[PDB]
């Protein structure tokens, strides 16, 4: 059947169980919908942005917001280079993710969002005369990986046609978002559950899926090593009891992300041997990971706190060691190719530890 | 194009690198591993039901992008198995919206006490 | 017809007598027509200097008011690539002229803006057909321009304007409108126009503008700085001497309170307080060099936007910092 | 639930006509189609709000906002046993056009072959699969060639949901439009599909103005010269967050304008080229209406119509 | 009464008329006597997020013309739109040298109808530099006929000779004292029932952005209206509403600063982003704590603001605002 990440998905606001005062102020905006702003739902990843904004649509709308088809859309550059993109479309809103075209992801914007700005949407009236008239709802996912230009397309996009279109953005970080975007949205913060609300959320997954639980140790265990992010505890949650026999014991090893382990490894390598030989085994492990399409400031990211947590170090290396990480991640937003960066901060991390 | 077509579920591409290209891959072998031991143990003799729904040839079982050994026209027929696991999904998919829709709660009961009738 | 121009357009020279501050430069041109030995010329300048308005002139002196038959001018504006060269260009400066008046002349207005294939194809357009055309060239950038090009033609240098020409030409347009500027008011507009004369123009319509009876009422500096929303030196020299002897807390809200008086701009407040302390007199060099890398990297992230009260905070430490050496 | 139906093309060849063009038009303009078996008549129907069409999402991606509704008078069927449990005798099916256009193409390539048989039609329960049943076709072929049809029933709770959009009829202006069959046949359907000329038009502009006493003009504005079209021939004039669309106020008493889209002037001229008695009605800003007459007498009997209500493509 | 609380409250209470903008009278009364003088010069709107430039630009056509004139004598692009160098010489260039329409009887006398048309450029500063430069001469050639109105928020991005070319109006920031009385307006006109004092926090937190301040002020409108207990709202509501940090968590981050242990810092900082606070807030609420407090010494304020600089200036870059904010907080710590 279907992930336990989406068989147990809440489909409505009331369904919601955790961050009670969102829930309210999201029911609060549901109450008239006519004059709804522009949306900004900005949060940890993995907090449940996507489910809320599909509850308050559902709320808004229906239960019909949730019969998703997909459409491809084709854009022509200037060069003629012909490229595509996916469409999550519902009767009542669009979904796009305009990143996924990279540098182009402006074109979009211009093309594809302001037609659904200009089109207005109109109805023949079941009861009443005359015509009724309805804004679309558009989600943009991973606004934050927009390009300037795009940022800059959307403003007079969602000032002129206010009447046919109500965006809903969600992101992870702010920081990468212009201000004048940030201007024209009502900004939501979205905090992540804590450990209890998801220990709460993954014993009633186990009642309902009749894994035996030797103690509840077992599901605060996998909600600290998920960090906070619900969509991981479910996975590793299901992964446990799937080598597990669906019987779960406190010598159970607890899963996580491959890419982490080897983060760890690497990190220890680091701290063991300092050398230009080192360096060089690192690079390797650097272009491993990135042959993954692993985003490169995620695994400076990693690297830095995984070094950080290493009990041999002291203060000083600590200290200079976020110094290094501040200065190379500004010098990745700032850069073109990321292996630069990464393995300058790995040289510097080896000089200061050495 | 799988997740969409046969769970109705859509992912990013970003959880995908990050979350799913590793977790979704390891659970669907297992389940296909539990699937080929029951079947096996029913062949030499509903708890579990929602572990023999997985396809063998639909589903994947495998690491996006292959495992990271990192410390422990190839392009060309990818994309075409990719298209023609994709015609398969429509295919699956197609025939579902006509067979039965959601619609709302009705008297079915009804229905049934006023059944066709065809004779000459 | 003139009336509803906007004054940069409107006080544009007619005549090369009109045109000031350019003594050395009008003078030669003005007798290289009357000699008739036109040679190639370029005219090198920062904006708003006069030298559209200058070549225009000349080609008006040189032809009398049909000019614009035996003038081909091209800008930016205009597509200008190899293809063009090629053809409408060169056909041009090949063609007999309209009625045997003397040679012809080609105006490349912005020039820098054209690209390196176009410029190499015009070096022997130029040297050819010399006996019958004679080409000019405009630029602010000189480093667009190939070798070859400057190489080819006499540059003349249009400085930026002198007080002096600057004074004259208001009292023109004072004169010409029913206006009155009080020589404070002058000095501030001089002082801010930096040597652009569309600056000046454009800043005396706008507080022709905001007089409430222009027929009367007198131009004040209070009214310039309004106009254009810059601080008073006064502003800038409470706000220097704040930093350089008050407190940290003083300082903040001395600032506050001069930039929320009349809701000044922090970028204004930096270039003033910059030129204020060039003719600072300092015994310690390490101050100059922390002042000023510290002021342009300051400058430089105002200029992507970001945090305002941080940004003050920070020229106000820099300052201090720098000082205290 | 009986749907035995008989058809003929050898009798009455305006009523078979009428049931191919209706057929064909819903075909062209969505995938699946509504059918009403009533008592009295038989009611075609072509909206978004259909489940099936629903699912497509036609309205907020691409503006189908259209609505055909043809109605076809028992009388058309030879044969009609239409019996039922429901208000009137009403039974609801929701068909795919494709297969029923194919069925209908291939009976009209055998008819023009020089067969005169009649077609029976009858819903039956398919063993092989809101139940699917089977709309099973018969003829002859002058050899008993029979085609089966999926079908899908649907309940009165969604029967009744499927409502036909009512205009103001005191606020709308009526042209009555010259006969196809006349001498101005021509000349109004080239002039209906001038605009195709202009392949980068998407958008007409129609009005109408009292001063044959009216006046009939489609205006192009997507161009880099104003278009005008004049039609200067006779014409004789027939005397939630849901929120109301926004119309603007009106230039004068006797002129009401409407913008919409190419397709559905293309729908039109394909309606006007089918019948005879046509009227186009138009709600200032608000809809345009193109409705088809065919008119049938013994004891008048009932007029077939055939009604597309046309939604504003842009405001006014 | 439905179709008009159908919009967002910033496009509803959009000002209609040069009457309704506010706190930038230095250049809206030049602009209101350029309606008798009809000598319109070229124009360069520059400033800070929603300040009033296009509202300003559009109620000045609307005043100029009217509905019927505006849609010959208007060409609007924007970020939106494609600018290329190749749009710029030729579309751009074509309406500016199109002769001036025909104004009619009820036009001319119910409007001044000036015999210009108007290009508006908004968000000028996302054009390139030579497409900029393409501008230059199409303006002075054809301003006889057509004026040219650039808007932008950096100023900087503008090349010079277009900034010479154009008249410059600067947009001030909209605060608790120049813009307080158009808040209190739209609240009353929505029947808003706050605290005294609660409209000067809500400009105080937009800092300079009135758009901004009048979403706060929707969405506390909402809130209270859901609640529907007929109490006033309070600054605490507000303070939640914009993101702001409360005062308890900033003393706990300042006493964890003070105790100066790297490891209790990286745990509370690994804890407190879960919660998702924006960096940008957190810096500045650090920022108006430190510098404000008079227990610390010059240098040490001197230090520290240079270290809140650079952390905004990289924040604003586009970076992780985790290490970042570590790194501030591990350096305010070393101090
Ligand atoms: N020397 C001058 N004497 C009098 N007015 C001047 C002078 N230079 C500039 N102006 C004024 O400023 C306007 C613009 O002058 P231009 O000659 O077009 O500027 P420019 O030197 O061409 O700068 P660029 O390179 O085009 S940005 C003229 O129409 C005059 O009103
Ligand atoms: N000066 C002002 N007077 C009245 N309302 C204002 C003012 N400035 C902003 N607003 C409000 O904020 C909304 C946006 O105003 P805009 O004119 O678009 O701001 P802006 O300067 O264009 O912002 P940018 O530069 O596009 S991010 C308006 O519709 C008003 O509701
Ligand atoms: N209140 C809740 N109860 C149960 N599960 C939840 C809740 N909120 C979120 N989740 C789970 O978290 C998972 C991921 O949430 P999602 O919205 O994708 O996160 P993001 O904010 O990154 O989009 C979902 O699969 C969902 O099942
Ligand atoms: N910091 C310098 C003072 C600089 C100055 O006063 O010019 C000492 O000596
Ligand atoms: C003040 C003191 O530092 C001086 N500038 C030296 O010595
Ligand atoms: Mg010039
Ligand atoms: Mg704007």
């Amino acid at each position: 059947m279907s992930l336990w990440v989406d068989k147990y998905r809440p489909k409505s606001l009331n369904a919601l169980s955790h961050n009670e005062e969102l829930t309210n102020f999201l029911k609060s905006l549901s109450d008239q919908p006519r004059d709804l702003p522009h949306l900004l739902l900005y949060g940890p990843n993995g907090t449940g942005k996507k489910t809320r904004c599909m509850a308050l649509l559902e709320s808004i709308f229906g239960p019909g917001v949730y019969r998703l088809k997909i459409d491809v859309r084709q854009f022509v550059t200037a060069s003629n280079r012909k490229l595509e993109l996916n469409v999550v479309s519902s009767p009542y809103h669009l979904e796009i993710t305009p990143s996924d075209m990279g540098n182009n992801d402006r074109i979009v914007i211009q093309e594809l969002l302001k037609e659904v700005a200009q089109m207005e949407q109109v109805d023949f009236q079941d009861s009443k005369d005359g015509l009724a008239h309805r804004y679309k709802c558009v989600i943009i996912n991973e606004a934050n990986s927009l390009t300037k230009d795009a940022q800059a397309a959307l403003r007079r996009t969602m000032e002129k046609y206010s009447k046919n279109i109500r965006l809903i953005m969600v992101c992870d970080s702010m920081s990468p978002i212009i201000a004048p975007i940030k201007s024209r949205c009502l900004l939501i913060r979205c905090p992540a559950p804590s450990d209890s609300e998801i220990s709460t959320i993954l014993s009633d997954v186990v009642t309902n899926e009749r894994i035996q639980l030797e103690t509840k140790d077992i599901l605060k265990r996998i909600a600290q090593a998920s960090n906070g992010n619900l969509r991981v505890s479910l996975l590793m949650l299901e992964s446990m009891a799937l080598n597990n026999e669906l019987a779960l014991k406190s010598s159970s090893p607890i899963i996580k992300p491959d890419w982490i382990i080897v983060i760890h490894k690497l990190t220890r390598k680091i701290v063991k041997e300092r050398s230009v030989n080192s360096l060089i085994e690192c690079r390797a492990v650097l272009y491993d990971l990135l042959a993954h399409c692993i985003p490169a400031n995620i695994i400076l990211k990693e690297l830095t706190f995984s070094l950080l947590d290493v009990e041999t170090l002291n203060t000083t290396n600590k200290s200079s060691i976020i110094e290094y990480s501040s200065v190379f991640d500004e010098r990745l937003s700032l850069g073109n190719k990321a292996i630069f960066h990464l393995e300058g901060f790995i040289a510097k991390v080896m000089c200061c530890l050495d | 194009n799988v997740s969409l077509y046969k769970y109705n579920a859509v992912h990013s591409f970003r959880n995908i690198t990050l979350e799913f290209g590793y977790y979704a891959p390891l659970i669907r072998k297992c389940q296909s591993y539990k699937k080929k031991y029951i079947l096996y143990y029913l062949k030499n003799l509903d708890k579990f039901s929602d572990i023999m729904k997985v396809e063998n040839g639909i589903d994947v079982v495998d690491r996006i992008g292959g495992p990271i050994e990192a410390l422990s026209d190839h392009l060309e027929d990818q994309k075409k198995e990719r298209d023609r696991r994709l015609r398969m999904l429509i295919d699956q998919y197609e025939r579902n919206v006509m067979m039965a829709n959601d619609d709302l709660e009705d008297e079915e009961t009804s229905f049934n006490d006023d059944p066709i009738v065809d004779s000459d | 017809s003139k009336e509803n121009l906007p004054w940069v357009e409107k006080y544009r020279p007619e005549t090369l007598d009109e045109v000031y501050g350019q003594n050395e430069v009008i003078t030669t041109v003005r007798k290289f027509v009357d000699e008739g030995k036109l040679p190639h010329l370029l005219f090198y300048g920062p904006p708003g200097t006069g030298k559209t308005s200058t070549i225009v002139a000349l080609a008006r002196e040189i032809y009398g008011k049909n000019y614009s038959n035996m003038v081909l001018e091209l800008n930016a504006s205009d597509d200008r690539g190899i293809d063009v060269v090629r053809n409408q260009i060169k056909d041009f400066a090949s063609t007999r002229q309209i009625f045997s008046k003397g040679f012809k002349l080609i105006i490349l207005d912005e020039a820098d803006a054209m690209t390196n294939a176009a410029q190499n194809a015009l070096r022997r357009v130029i040297e050819r057909y010399t006996k019958n055309t004679r080409f000019c060239v405009l630029a602010n950038y000189a480093h667009k321009l190939t070798p070859a090009l400057l190489s080819r033609c006499t540059r003349f240098r249009f400085q930026p304007l002198p007080q002096e020409a600057i004074e004259r030409r208001i009292a023109n347009v004072l004169v010409h409108e029913k206006l009155k500027l009080s020589p404070n008011a002058e000095k501030a507009l001089i002082e801010l126009s930096n040597g652009d004369m569309r600056r000046v123009l454009n800043v005396l319509q706008s507080c022709k503008a905001t007089l409430d009876n222009p027929d009367e009422d007198e131009i004040s500096d209070d009214v310039i700085y309004e106009c254009c929303g810059a601080p008073r030196p006064s502003d800038l020299k409470a706000v220097l001497k704040s930093i350089l002897e008050d407190d940290w807390g003083t300082a903040h809200y001395t600032l506050n309170k001069v930039r929320s008086a009349k809701g000044l701009a922090l970028i204004d407040l930096i270039e003033g307080i910059v030129k204020i302390l060039e003719d600072y007199e300092l015994q310690n060099e390490e101050t100059r060099v922390h002042l000023l890398t510290k002021l342009a990297d300051i400058e430089y992230s105002i200029s992507k936007g970001g945090n305002d009260q941080i940004q003050g905070s920070a020229v106000i430490g820099a300052i201090k910092a720098s000082f205290e050496n | 639930m009986k749907l035995k139906l008989i058809v003929n093309g050898c009798e009455a060849p305006d009523d078979y006509k009428l049931l191919r063009t209706t057929i064909n038009t819903v075909a062209s303009l969505r995938k699946t189609a509504i059918l009403r078996f009533n008592s009295e008549r038989l009611t075609i129907i072509s909206t978004p709000k259909s489940s099936l069409n629903s699912s497509n999402n036609g309205t907020i991606l691409r503006g189908d906002t259209g609505q055909l509704w043809c109605t076809i008078p028992h009388d058309v069927f030879r044969l009609y046993t239409v019996i039922s449990a429901r208000e009137l005798n009403t039974i609801t099916m929701e068909c795919n056009c494709d297969s029923l256009l194919s069925v209908f193409k291939r009976y009209d390539r055998v008819m023009n072959q020089g067969s005169s048989s009649n077609m029976t039609i009858k819903l039956q329960s398919m063993p092989e699969w809101n139940p699917i049943c089977a709309l099973g076709i018969t003829f002859e072929e002058i050899i008993m060639h029979s085609f089966k049809v999926p079908v899908k029933l649907l309940f009165r709770a969604q029967d009744t949901r499927i409502q036909e959009p009512m205009i103001n009829y005191i606020q709308l202006m009526m042209y009555k439009l010259p006969p196809i069959s006349g001498e101005f046949g021509s000349a109004f359907h080239g002039f209906i599909r001038r605009v195709e000329r202009y392949s980068n038009v998407n958008h007409i502009h129609l009005m109408g103005v009292k001063k044959d006493d009216v006046e009939l003009k489609i205006i192009v504005n997507e161009l880099d010269w104003h278009l005008e079209i004049c039609w200067n021939g006779p014409l004789d004039s027939v005397i939630d967050i849901s929120v109301m669309v926004e119309k603007a106020e009106q230039e004068s008493s006797s002129t009401h304008e409407v913008i919409i889209r190419c397709k559905d002037w293309k729908v039109c001229s394909k309606l006007y080229a089918a019948f005879e008695e046509v009227v186009l009605a138009i709600s200032h800003d608000e809809s345009c209406v193109f409705h088809c007459s065919l008119d049938r007498g013994s004891k008048p009997r009932e007029r077939g119509q055939i009604i597309y209500y046309i939604a504003r493509s842009k405001g006014l | 009464e439905q179709s008009l609380a159908q919009q967002p409250w910033v496009e509803k209470y959009r000002p209609k008329n040069l009457d309704e903008v506010t706190a930038q009278d230095h250049a809206v009364t030049v602009l209101k006597k350029t309606l008798k003088s009809a000598n319109l010069p070229h124009m360069l709107f520059y400033g800070p997020p929603g300040t009033g430039k296009t509202s300003t630009i559009l109620a000045l056509t609307k005043e100029l013309y009217g509905p019927d004139l505006m849609k010959s004598r208007i060409l609007e692009l924007n970020a939106s739109d494609e600018r290329g160098i190749s749009i710029v010489r030729e579309k751009v260039k074509n309406f500016a040298r199109l002769t001036v329409s025909k104004p009619s009887k009820h036009d001319l006398e119910n409007y001044p109808c000036p015999p210009y048309k108007i290009i508006i450029l908004d968000e000028a500063d996302s054009m390139t530099a030579d497409a900029q430069s393409a501008l230059r001469r199409t303006m002075e050639t054809y301003s006889g006929v057509t004026r040219f109105c650039l808007i932008c928020n950096y100023v900087t991005r503008i090349i010079d000779p277009l900034a010479s070319r154009c008249s410059k109006f600067r947009f001030k920031a909209l605060d608790a004292s120049n813009a307080i009385d158009r808040l209190r307006f739209i609240s009353e006109q929505e029947n808003v029932k706050c605290d005294d004092g609660v409209l000067e926090r809500i400009l105080d937190i937009s800092a300079g952005d009135l758009r901004r301040g009048i979403t706060l002020l929707q969405s506390a409108s909402k809130g209270a209206q859901y609640l529907g207990d007929g109490k006033n709202i309070t600054s605490t509501q507000v303070e939640e509403l914009a993101g702001v940090v409360p005062h308890d968590i900033l003393i706990e981050i300042v006493e964890k600063v003070k105790s100066g242990d790297f490891d209790e810092i990286k745990k509370y900082v690994n804890t407190f982003m879960k919660s998702g606070w924006s960096a940008a807030s957190v810096v500045n609420q650090l920022h108006e704590y430190y510098i404000t407090n008079d227990n610390f010494d010059t240098n040490f304020k001197n230090q520290i603001s240079w270290l809140l600089f650079t952390t905004d200036s990289r924040l604003n870059n586009g970076t992780n605002e985790h290490i970042q904010l570590l790194n501030l907080l591990v350096k305010i710590s070393q101090l």
